[PDB]
């Protein structure tokens, strides 16, 4: 049922250098809970 | 052109094509990025490079990525302290635990850290999370503090589904996460 | 599922998703693997791993690559060593070169080298080459002479086009070279 | 426009381990020749579920 959206214009180009590694981090403090993900997928491409 | 795809359903024991880092590690045909331990860090990063902008053409790539993950806190008020969708240079190694989520070290912006990360934050850190006080989607360009944020109920155990897209025609970042209850 | 996939149709001069060794590297948006220079070898090798089998189903994947090479020799005759697609383990290193194509060591069956290519042979070698001494493309498993071997003539500074399918329900590999 | 198709049965699984590195290599040696590749594509595809 639930749904969330967020858009915003970020220029990459910009921020991260032109070869990049992309993945996952998660992190707990004084409070903590399990952060686990079940598949992914992925596809990007430069013209 | 250049065109960088996979995709792993079930995750399995010696899941060789991806980096991990921290607490990472694969399991019960899970990526467990963390366990519900105080204080950890895991992280995890797909083994090729991916090529995303062009410097001789000025050319940015689209993509859009995918991804299902289960956040099971002991209960659902301690929940800490979130989980990332990041893109970072090639040699990125583990950066501040804790609210900074293992990808930032600062709320201000620091062009060397070279990290855009969309994260799905539990716990409010008063030093830069907003004001409401929620748990939320962000996007971070650089700092822990978010340049846009929308709150989120977190459903504690289930799963949700998260698509995060870039078109490089417009620029913009857009990212869905939908609890398929 | 597992899958992994990529095309690179222009090689930059970084190209950091490959692996190179020996003298391979990219100039003008070639991947260069020797020069028309005696004795080298290169490799570029993509940088993921890939699931090809599965040891707990059993399953094997299917896979398809293509792409064009050029060989340029000097003139027609005087032409060696040949080009390789191969799959090796994880930590492949470059084997012996010349006539083993920086791919194998022996022409007897070694089970520990784990690696199966495909290779288009332009030199004859007697010990373990067709001794019709034509150039060939041929299916190497464990060892430089081919299990199966089919004759290509080569055109010099041409395009060619190679397939390259496996079909796991099958188990058959099969390889097409095309000169337009 | 010409051709030459090869093909054979080799059954993998039984020569490369599960996770594999795939390339190119080229050699010269006494006799030599500039080896290049101008593009390259690749999809693989593991059931892990079915068979295909
Ligand atoms: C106001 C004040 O100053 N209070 C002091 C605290 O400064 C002091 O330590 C900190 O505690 C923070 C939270 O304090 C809570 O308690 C006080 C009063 O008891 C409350 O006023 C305060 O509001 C906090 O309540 C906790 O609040 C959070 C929200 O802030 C609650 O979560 C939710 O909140 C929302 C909105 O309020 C809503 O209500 C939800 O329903 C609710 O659940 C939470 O329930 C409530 N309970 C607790 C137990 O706080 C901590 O946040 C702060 O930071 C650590 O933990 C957070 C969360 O995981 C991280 O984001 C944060 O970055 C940091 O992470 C790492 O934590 C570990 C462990 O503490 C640190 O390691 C230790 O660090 C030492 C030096 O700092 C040494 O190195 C040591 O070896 C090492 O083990 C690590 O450094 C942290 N990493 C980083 C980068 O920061 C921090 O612990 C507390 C201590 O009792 O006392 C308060 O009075
Ligand atoms: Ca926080
Ligand atoms: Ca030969
Ligand atoms: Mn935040
Ligand atoms: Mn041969």
């Amino acid at each position: 049922e639930t749904s969330y959206t967020l858009n915003e214009v970020v220029p990459l180009k910009e921020f991260v250098p032109e070869w990049v590694r992309i993945g996952f981090s998660a992190t707990t403090g004084a409070e903590f809970a399990a952060h686990e993900v079940l598949s992914w997928y992925f596809h990007s491409e430069l013209a | 052109t250049e065109t960088t795809s996979f995709s792993i359903t079930k995750f399995g024991p010696d899941q060789q094509n991806l980096i991990f880092q921290g607490d990472g590690y694969t399991t019960k045909e899970r990526l467990t990025l963390t366990k519900a331990v105080r204080n950890t860090v895991g992280r995890a990063l797909y083994s090729s490079p991916i090529h995303i902008w062009d410097s001789k053409t000025g050319n940015v790539a689209n993509f859009v990525t995918s991804f299902t993950f289960v956040i099971d806190a002991p209960n659902s008020y301690n929940v800490a302290d979130g989980f990332t969708f990041f893109i970072a240079p090639v040699d990125t190694k583990p950066q501040t635990g804790g609210g900074y989520l293992g990808v930032f070290n600062s709320k201000d912006y620091d062009k060397t850290s070279q990290t855009v990360a969309v994260e799905f934050d539990t716990f409010y850190n008063t030093a830069w999370d907003p004001s409401n006080g929620d748990r939320h989607i962000g996007i971070d360009v650089n700092s822990i503090k978010s340049i846009n944020t929308k709150s989120w109920a977190l459903q504690n155990g289930k799963e949700a589904n998260v698509v995060i897209a870039f078109n490089a025609a417009t620029n913009v970042l857009t990212v869905s996460l939908t609890y398929p209850n």
